[PDB]
């Protein structure tokens, strides 16, 4: 490996929990958590499903909608 | 004049080296955990962090820090 520094630049401590006072917004806390535990796991874990989902759902336009207007021999109506 | 001594470690598998008689005496003395005691010295930065885990210890640690006590 290559020795590198800890990349976490967020707040190292929020202070003692006192009935949830003087704490960051929820979304800020979620972001700090993922920063603290690493985004590499998030990207790695979600990558497989994102890829599969994007490909399957992309067929809604690439395979279904487009195709409806793809066949060049379909727009022509008979007896017209 | 300080003579050299053999210092051995391990019970069944024993490793022998040469060592200083005074350094070995200190080593065994520090093994007397009931006699020789580790003591903590605080600073204001670390005392504040203690409160995040034990509020009572923070107050007591602050007293020790204010008096410069190794406790
Ligand atoms: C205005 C806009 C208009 C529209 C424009 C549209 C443009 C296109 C949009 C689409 C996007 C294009 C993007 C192109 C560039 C992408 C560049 C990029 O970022 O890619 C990299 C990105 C991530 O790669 P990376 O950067 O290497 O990852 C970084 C990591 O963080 C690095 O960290 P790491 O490696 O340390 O990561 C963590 C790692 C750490 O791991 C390790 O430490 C290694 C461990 C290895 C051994 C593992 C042991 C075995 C596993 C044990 C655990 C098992 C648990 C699960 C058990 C399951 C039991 C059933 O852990 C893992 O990854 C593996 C373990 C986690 C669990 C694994 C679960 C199983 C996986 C295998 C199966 C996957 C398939 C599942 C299918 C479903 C289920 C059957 O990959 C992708 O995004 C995928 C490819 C994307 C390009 C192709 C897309 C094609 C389709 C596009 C269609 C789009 C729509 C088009 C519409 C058109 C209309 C006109
Ligand atoms: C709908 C069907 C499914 C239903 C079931 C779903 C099961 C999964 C639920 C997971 C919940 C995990 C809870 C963890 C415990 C949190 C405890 C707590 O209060 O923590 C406070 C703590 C307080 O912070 P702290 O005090 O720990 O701070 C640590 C110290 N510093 C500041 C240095 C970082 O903060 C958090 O909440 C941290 C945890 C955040 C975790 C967020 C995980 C999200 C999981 C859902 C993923 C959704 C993905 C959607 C698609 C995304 C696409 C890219």
């Amino acid at each position: 490996h290559i020795p590198h520094p800890v990349k976490y630049v967020g707040p190292r401590r929020y202070g003692r929990y006192v009935y949830g006072m003087n704490r960051p917004p929820v979304l800020r806390q979620v972001k700090d958590w993922i920063d603290w535990t690493g985004w590499n796991s998030v990207f790695g874990g979600f990558s497989f499903q994102v890829a599969f989902g994007l490909m399957i759902v992309s067929g809604v336009y690439l395979n279904n909608y487009r195709a409806t207007h793809t066949l060049y021999y379909t727009n022509k109506p008979d007896n017209q | 004049q300080v003579p050299d001594v053999f210092a051995t470690f391990g019970w069944e598998r024993r490793l022998t080296v040469i060592h200083h008689p005074g350094v070995m005496a200190i080593s065994k003395l520090l093994d007397q955990r009931t006699v020789v005691k580790p003591r903590a010295t605080f600073n204001q930065e670390l005392v504040e962090e203690i409160g995040d885990y034990d509020e009572d210890l923070q107050r007591k640690a602050q007293v020790a820090l204010d008096n410069g006590l190794a406790i």
